[PDB]
């Protein structure tokens, strides 16, 4: 039996969950394709969902639902054409899509409805209304009831309303109005006890084309009398009274209706309209509540107008009305959504489009603002065009120029009369942005000639100096900025521009004067970052490189907040004076703690500071450079510096794992990271020199890592591709030479002096780089040339000392000391290498406190002597004084135990043995036992 | 009116570092309730909620850098994970030993998402495209192309034929699986999105952005249903309930909030998770909520129907 | 420089171990490995580039363009709009409920469904020219809406009057 | 009526940069007159006033960033200093070699203050707490917690059992050492305080703010005795005299003024210190005044009883 399942589905439909009922109806229709009740149920369900969608602002969903309902309704009408239920539902479906965005409604109706049965056709709104009227007439013919009469009247009213709205005709709708009035009076006379019929009669009577207000009032009173709880009739009377200058009685009627129904929107809108008409203080709150309730157009427009006016006025910033209204309630986003829905529904109001554009501009939604301005332009060409259209043109041009598209912006600013300051200045800015500085400069002098509001004049002078400077010719721009300064009151932007222009040259004195001027009498500026950055750049230009840290520390002390200052301090200690690496790490961590959106740069800077520091920690996990760089990469995977730091951290972790000798990890990802670096570099506006340095460093480090790991073929292919892409540059040829020389010379083999000479020539090719000199010294040592390696080390040392570097000097000193100590260990005559060791170690000790240098001194002295007690004293001092690395202490312990076993003191040997046992060691104890059993 | 909410379970220290992703999968017909988490490490530990607590079952590993995203399938027992290591290795999840391993850099794949039939495992790349691989079949058969910046999020509708993608600077693109042609692009926000998800019987698309706002869009058109603004810091993850009445969002202000689409309001807020929360997910039926944070704790909540 | 090669003895000596140094970080931190080979220095090429220098940064902050000036700001335009209201859009009309349910029929005794007929609640099917003409055919109550009209609303002392 | 005042000593250049803090300690029973200063460097140089001049004795160092606060004890010979380096290393002050070194960031400790018995060394953090360490005993045994912003000033009553704390935005909290419970919060100003001090037989609390006003509060209640407004620029440091009759305040307008609590008026003003003055302190008996400025100069004054 099918009747039981159909009734189950009908029950399911009554208690909501319409989608399941639709699915059930489809399943029932599957077995039998001609069951009429299922088609009727589907049509009713589709109509109700369409009306529910129309409750919100979803026009496409509604149109689709009506089309589906119409298809199902005609499918059911194919089988049973004598049923008033189907005819009335078809009429309802046809007339339901009223007052919904004309020129957006296009419905496909198929088959018998449009006369002769012909495929599928497309009908417009008026044709759909005519079909609905026809269906209503058929339903009336099959069944004469006052309800269908009223429905036909409402259909005629909708048809007349649509005809009137578009302005298609006037005075030719009188027949339709007469028909609607007759149908509604006939319906109300068939049963004069229904508030619905009375209210409908009143509404149709009060139409602007008829205006029979006495009959409307009579009908509304009758509808109220028929049934006591009639909020709709009461609020209709209140609206009628309000529009006929009856504020008091309209307020009374709206208050009674509100009391009778607390959740009705029209009565609230009426209350808001009276409050606005009387000029109260809670009009904005009433409009916000109305908009929140059910999203109606009138409350939408009122709230939008009030918010726009409040934003436009600039003297309310601290009156506690603007603050609460526009910050505690988050007015702007709600207003924005409201305006999208309103413009979707109506879409023929240029002022509404302009308000939406203004809010989107304020919200940094420039693309939507440009689209809204475009729609306003299309609507406004056929207008009075004095104020509305020219302002629309200017705003569209400004927004278009802001989002690229410079040629279209230039065209848009061409298509307007250039007699106002705004249009000329926007045209000048767009012209400058594309290039073509000369016409921009002419327009800017024109603006200067027109200008008033002297602050604006000063800004125009600053703009003239900037654009003139972009054309070179700095002297006249300097005189223009001086002229701006002489003016009665300078502006902060002009002084900043003058200071930056002075910074561009190497003069450094005009910049000091401009900075002094800014500091003397300007305090209303609330941006410590810009002034601190300018002062730091001023100090850094003269090449001092130390007073920068003092100035930034002073700024941080003055303002302990402002995480930007902490980030700047971290960055500056990362770049200049990289000896306070711990302080830089601390500053980066603090900057990350103080806020959230600075975490990216703060973590980058502290990661680089940790990398510079090395491993000067307690060997604690979860706090290493790798962890912080991974956190930074997660926070913002857009910048190249994070990937470069990832490369550096991977290389350092590889070296640390080799040193601890547990396992190599993170072996082969350099190519992917390099590709990521290139891809992320390609998308920046301009950092040309910085980008080139970044790419060079990344490529060189990647090649070095591949060489170290053992992928010689991949490195060689990369180098060959790089050298094929562009003509030769010395750095890449040196890199290729290093790649090529890995197979040869790891194992002992002699090489021709010819190969040495080309290599030396290539090293000479790109000079002033300490790494290459140190590498060539190492190569010389590996083949064996003590004098050549020493000369190269001296050259690298002198180069590092002249260039002001410090790590290179120390590295050169230590390498020279190691080489000389090595050649001395071969017990060769011509004892000048020990003198070289002594001089190098003395210089290193003068530089800083180097345990490696003192150990080298002790080792040389130990080679020279052994009888002397002092050697033993020195070795015990080195091995016993704290604050020493494990390996150096182990070596000192080893040599001390050797020397004392030679000196045959078992008590001291036991002291060394137990001292080794308290710490962790194996080699010293192994050799101790080995020499115990001689 | 607001229902009774309770934790009923708090884990002290699940991992050793910050947890970045979590996935709850009721894949098998009976009560499996498998939970897989990845946390700034090689560890992809798999937990199980048997009756009232979590018991550790698998500690499968084999990665070299921190895993940034994990996901689990509902049809077959399988799991996938990606890291900065540039390797998408998918695990068996029953014995847990490295079924496959796919090579793809951060310029080739960022986040993971299984297909509704668990067949494609699409990812997003730096150049803006959406690379689609093939499980058990091959690598990189084709990829849908959009003209934009770095792409972060990839989302699948629970019925197919749709594929959303959020990107840096807020541009949102929508593709159709049936044809593969760009239907319409939504401007969205002016800040990175980093979170997207659909709903069952998909007709609503919910976006979370970096400025704290939550947009409610409507699929097949460009109509937005509203904007929800209740959070104070960045919003990182949003998960939707199995019935279309609520959805849970986790922000960077150490607060996990659950909203309701019907009335567009915050029904409840939980004050836990002393540090940032990087992931929230629902279970098979809308009764419990899991949440993992930057601090090393795994929290399970209870939300009655 | 002579360029005389100088051969060093191949065996170091078992009793003494080689000297392999490693450099860690820029800020001096050395150590000593046991195993003779590369100098094995971390970050051979220096620290990476990090952020650009302050002079370029200030050149870029201002001297990029005049777009950061406040004459091309969101303020400095002095806009204004003109308010139009429309009370008439606050009128509401409702639709009458359907007058039939299309209830099934039943055979009397051994209840079975013969068909469906339309019950009331409490040629050439193309709809040609279906408009209604020749109105005023029945008598319902003969009510008059044109002569005696109400003026006093319920609850209200007097009513607004129209000529 | 105003007494005769004279400098009698001016130092040309004590350090190379701005001086940020100064401490005067008459620790030993005999005439020690030890002065310790820290100035935008690693240098924590210790000076000594033997008969009529200052003689440099120790130049101890070992910091990496600028030292922001220094303090000296009156019972035992000891000193402490903190900097942006995130290290509180306390010196011996006799031989001056790094007795200890405690790790605490700017998120853990900002300023220093010795206990009346020189036992606790409380500091203030960003999150609002007051971290208390232990000299010669241990690190971070406990900390009083308040829910506020960055804390700047820490003051001890000369008899104990009290602890005041000024903070950015002006909120002032008062704690009792015996129990550690918040007694009462004074709204104060709406801007940072950065200066607090008690008085002997403590019954008066004097506050200095960033707007130029000087409030005089009374402990054990919330009654304010008046507001002193004589300065033109920011007020940075305020020190109270050993006898409850005067107190010295230093502002940012390059002027050092001495007030009197009884009548609330400025008895005298010194026009020296061409740049900002960052610290003023009294000596054991109220006869001399020390003042350090942004310019590298050390000034000692004379105030007769």
């Amino acid at each position: 039996s099918i009747y039981s399942v159909f009734k189950v589905a009908a029950i399911q439909q009554i208690l909501g969950k319409y989608k399941e009922a639709v699915a059930q109806y489809q399943m029932i229709i599957k077995k039998k394709e001609d069951y009429v009740p299922a088609l009727k149920g589907l049509g009713e369900c589709h109509l109700m969902m369409a009306k529910a969608a129309l409750v919100d602002y979803l026009d496409g969903k509604a149109v689709d639902y009506i089309e589906k309902a119409l298809e199902y309704f005609t499918c059911a009408l194919q089988h049973r054409a004598d049923v008033s239920c189907l005819w009335k539902l078809a009429g309802d479906a046809c007339t339901c899509l009223y007052a919904v965005a004309p020129s957006k409604v296009n419905v496909h109706v198929l088959g018998v409805l449009l006369g002769q049965k012909e495929g599928k056709q497309v009908l417009k709104k008026n044709e759909l209304l005519h079909l609905g009227g026809r269906c209503y007439g058929r339903a009336l013919k099959l069944m004469s009831t006052s309800n269908t009469w009223c429905d036909l009247g409402i259909n005629y009213y909708r048809q007349a309303q649509h005809l009137a709205e578009t302005g298609s005709n006037m005075n030719d709708l009188k027949e339709l109005l007469e028909k609607s009035l007759h149908c509604l009076k006939k319906a109300v006379r068939l049963d004069s006890n229904n508030h619905l019929y009375w209210n409908a009669l009143g509404v149709v009577a009060c139409y602007s084309g008829i205006g029979n207000y006495a009959l409307a009032q009579h009908c509304f009173i009758k509808s109220i009398q028929s049934e006591q709880i009639n909020a709709v009739a009461w609020t209709n009377l209140g609206v009628l009274y309000l529009t006929n200058e009856n504020i008091e009685q309209a307020h009374e009627a709206f208050k009674m209706a509100q009391s009778l129904d607390p959740s009705y929107l029209m009565c609230w809108i009426g209350q808001a309209l009276i409050a606005e008409a009387v000029g109260s203080y809670d009009t904005m709150d009433l409009f916000r509540h109305t908009t929140e309730l059910n999203m109606h157009t009138e409350g939408a427009l009122g709230y939008a107008y009030w918010v726009c006016t409040t934003l436009q006025d600039k003297s309310n910033r601290e009156t506690e009305l603007y603050q609460y209204n526009i910050l505690q309630m988050n007015a702007i986003p709600a207003a924005q959504v409201i305006l999208n829905k309103y413009v979707e529904r109506i879409q023929n109001y240029a002022p509404a489009f302009t308000m939406l554009g203004y809010l989107n501009e304020h919200l940094q939604l420039k693309k939507e603002a440009a689209n809204a301005y475009q729609r306003a332009i299309l609507l406004l060409q056929t207008a009075e065009d004095q104020d509305t259209y020219n302002v629309a043109i200017r705003n569209y041009g400004r927004l278009l120029c802001s989002t690229g598209e410079y040629d279209k912006a230039i065209q848009a600013f061409k298509s307007t009369p250039l007699e106002v300051l705004e249009d000329i200045i926007g045209f000048a800015l767009a012209l400058f942005m594309k290039g073509l500085y000369k016409e921009s400069s002419k327009a800017y002098e024109r603006a200067l000639s027109i200008v008033e509001s002297e602050q604006d004049k000063a800004h125009i002078l600053t703009a003239l100096a900037i654009t003139e400077y972009k054309q070179g010719k700095t002297d006249v721009a300097k005189t223009l900025l001086f002229k701006c300064s002489i003016l009665k009151e300078p502006t902060t932007e002009s002084l900043q521009a003058l200071c930056a222009l002075g910074l561009a040259m190497q003069d450094a004195t005009l910049s000091k004067a401009a900075l002094n001027e800014l500091l003397k009498h300007i305090k209303h500026k609330d941006s410590n970052y810009q002034r601190c950055l300018l002062t730091s750049a001023i100090y850094a230009l003269q090449g001092r490189s130390v007073a920068v840290q003092k100035q930034i520390s002073k700024a941080v002390h003055s303002n302990p907040g402002d995480p930007a200052l902490w980030s700047l301090l971290s960055r500056v200690v990362a770049q200049y004076a990289q000896r306070n690496a711990k302080g830089g790490v601390v500053a980066g961590n603090v900057a990350h703690i103080l806020d959230s959106n600075h975490g990216k740069k703060a973590l980058l800077y502290t990661a680089v500071n940790q990398l510079a520091m090395g491993s000067s920690s307690a060997e604690d996990e979860k706090n290493t450079a790798l962890k912080t760089i991974q956190k930074a990469a997660l926070l913002s995977p857009g910048d190249p510096a994070i990937w470069a730091g990832l490369m550096a951290a991977c290389h350092a972790d590889d070296k640390l794992a080799l040193v601890n000798n547990t396992q190599p990890k993170r072996i082969d990802l350099y190519l992917a990271l390099l590709s990521a670096v290139s891809a992320s570099i390609k998308d920046e506006k301009f950092f040309e020199n910085y980008n080139q340095s970044l790419e060079k460093w990344s490529l060189s480090q990647a090649v070095t890592g591949l060489i170290d790991t053992g992928r010689i073929s991949e490195a060689e292919t990369l180098c060959t591709k790089n050298l094929k892409s562009n003509p030769d540059q010395p750095a890449v040829i040196l890199l290729l030479r290093q790649v090529q020389c890995k197979p040869l010379l790891e194992s002992q083999k002699p090489l021709p002096d010819a190969v040495l000479e080309e290599l030396q020539k290539t090293v000479m090719s790109n000079s002033t780089s300490v790494p290459a000199w140190q590498w060539l010294a190492h190569v010389y040592q590996s083949q064996g040339m003590m004098r050549a390696a020493e000369m190269c080390y001296r050259k690298s040392l002198q180069l590092a000392s002249q260039r002001g570097s410090w790590s290179g000097k120390l590295s050169s000193l230590l390498r020279l000391a190691l080489l000389a100590l090595k050649v001395c260990m071969a017990n060769i005559s011509n004892d000048h290498w020990p003198s070289l060791v002594q001089e190098a170690t003395t210089e290193a000790l003068k530089l800083c406190f180097c345990p490696l240098a003192v150990l080298l001194q002790a080792l040389l002295q130990f080679k020279r002597k052994m009888g002397a007690r002092e050697t033993r004293r020195l070795l015990e001092r080195v091995v016993y004084q704290p604050g020493y690395p494990k390996s150096i202490a182990s070596t000192a312990r080893w040599y001390l135990l050797r020397h004392l076993y030679a000196k045959d003191d078992y008590e001291l040997i036991d002291v060394l043995v137990n001292n080794a046992k308290t710490h962790g060691d194996t080699r010293a104890l192994e050799l101790n036992q080995r020499l115990s059993s001689q | 009116m607001t229902n009774q909410y309770g934790i009923l379970f708090k884990q002290e220290q699940a991992h050793d570092d910050a947890i970045w992703s979590v996935a709850w999968g009721t894949n098998k017909k009976e009560n499996s309730e498998t939970v897989v988490t990845g946390s700034l490490d090689d560890l992809v530990k798999v937990w199980k909620w048997r009756d009232e607590r979590l018991d550790l079952q698998w500690s499968l590993e084999g990665h070299q850098l921190g895993v940034v995203s994990v996901d689990i399938s509902h049809t077959l027992p399988i799991a996938a994970s990606s890291s900065l290591d540039a390797h998408i290795r998918l695990w068996d999840l029953e014995n847990g030993k490295q079924i496959k391993s796919i090579d793809a850099g951060p310029v080739d794949a960022w986040t993971l998402a299984f297909s509704p039939d668990s067949q494609y495992l699409a990812t997003g790349t730096h150049v803006g495209k959406v690379n689609i691989f093939g499980v058990e079949s091959g690598k990189k058969e084709y990829s849908l192309d959009t003209r934009g910046k770095f792409i972060l999020s990839i989302a699948y509708s629970p019925d197919g034929k749709y594929l959303a993608s959020g990107a840096i600077d807020g541009i949102i693109n929508i593709f159709d699986i049936a044809t593969g042609k760009l239907l319409h692009t939504l401007e969205g926000h002016a800040m990175p999105i980093r979170s997207l998800t659909f709903s069952p019987d998909s007709q609503l698309l919910v976006t979370a952005s970096d400025d704290g706002y939550i947009k409610i869009y409507d699929v097949q058109h460009a109509n937005l249903a509203g904007t929800l603004s209740g959070h104070a810091s960045w919003v990182l993850n949003v998960a939707f309930c199995p019935d279309d009445t609520h959805f849970v969002s986790s922000s960077s202000d150490k607060s996990v909030k659950v909203w309701d689409v019907g009335t567009r309001t915050c029904v409840h807020t939980f004050f836990d998770h002393q540090d940032q929360v990087w992931g929230v997910k629902y279970n098979g039926n809308g009764s419990k909520i899991v949440s993992v944070g930057d601090d090393q704790e795994i929290h399970i909540y209870d939300c009655p129907i | 420089m002579m360029e005389t090669e100088r051969l060093v003895l191949p065996p170091p000596d078992p009793l003494d171990l080689p000297l392999r140094a490693v450099e860690l970080g820029c800020t001096g931190h050395w150590e000593l490995l046991n195993l003779p080979g590369a100098p094995e220095s971390s970050l051979p090429h220096g620290l990476p580039p990090c952020a650009p220098d302050l002079q370029q940064e200030a050149e870029q902050l201002f001297l990029s363009s005049p777009a950061w000036l406040p004459l091309h700001g969101v303020e400095h335009s002095a806009r204004k709009w003109q308010r139009k209201t429309d009370p008439w859009s606050l009128l509401a009309v409702l639709g009458a409920p359907v007058p039939s349910d299309l209830q099934a029929q039943r055979h009397p005794t051994t209840g079975q469904i013969l068909g469906y007929k339309e019950v009331l609640l409490e040629g050439g099917m193309d709809e040609p020219t279906i408009t209604d003409l020749n109105t005023r055919e029945e008598a319902e109550e003969e009510i008059d809406f044109e002569k005696d009209l109400l003026t006093i609303p319920p609850g209200f002392k007097k009513g607004m009057d129209f000529a």
